[PDB]
């Protein structure tokens, strides 16, 4: 972490700004990606009667 | 005042001896009138102490020597 610090605190600018990705990152909806692919389900027609 | 301090500012009492002191506390550009600044903290260091007088490094500075000139130029502008 050698820079001199105006450099070293423009790092810090771009490292974060670019955090706010990782709070909405890969979603942890892996479980609820089948509920993505539920919701789907319920607009299917009953062939069988 | 009476005493010989002429020599030992300039040539012991460093700003920066690379390799005790850190390379945060790297005075780069703005050395020529930061240094004299340094070497006057360390012999006021060196003569407060009560032995003989030795080569006093300024070690590192608390965030960094132009994170620091920096601040003494807000200050400086009164």
């Amino acid at each position: 972490l050698l820079a001199t610090p105006m450099i070293n605190n423009a790092i810090r600018s771009f490292l974060t700004a670019w955090d706010d990705i990782r709070i909405l990152s890969p979603d942890v909806s892996s479980k609820s990606l089948s509920a993505y692919l539920d919701s789907a389900v319920a607009n299917g027609p009953e062939l069988i009667i | 005042m009476t005493l010989n301090t002429g020599p030992y500012i300039h040539h012991h009492a460093y700003d920066f001896k690379p390799g005790i002191t850190q390379p945060s506390a790297k005075s780069r550009d703005k050395s020529i009138w930061m240094s004299p600044i340094l070497k006057l903290l360390c012999t006021s260091y060196a003569m407060t102490v009560a032995g003989p007088v030795r080569t006093s490094i300024v070690t590192e500075i608390d965030g960094s020597a132009a994170a620091l000139s920096g601040n003494l130029r807000v200050w400086m502008r009164d």
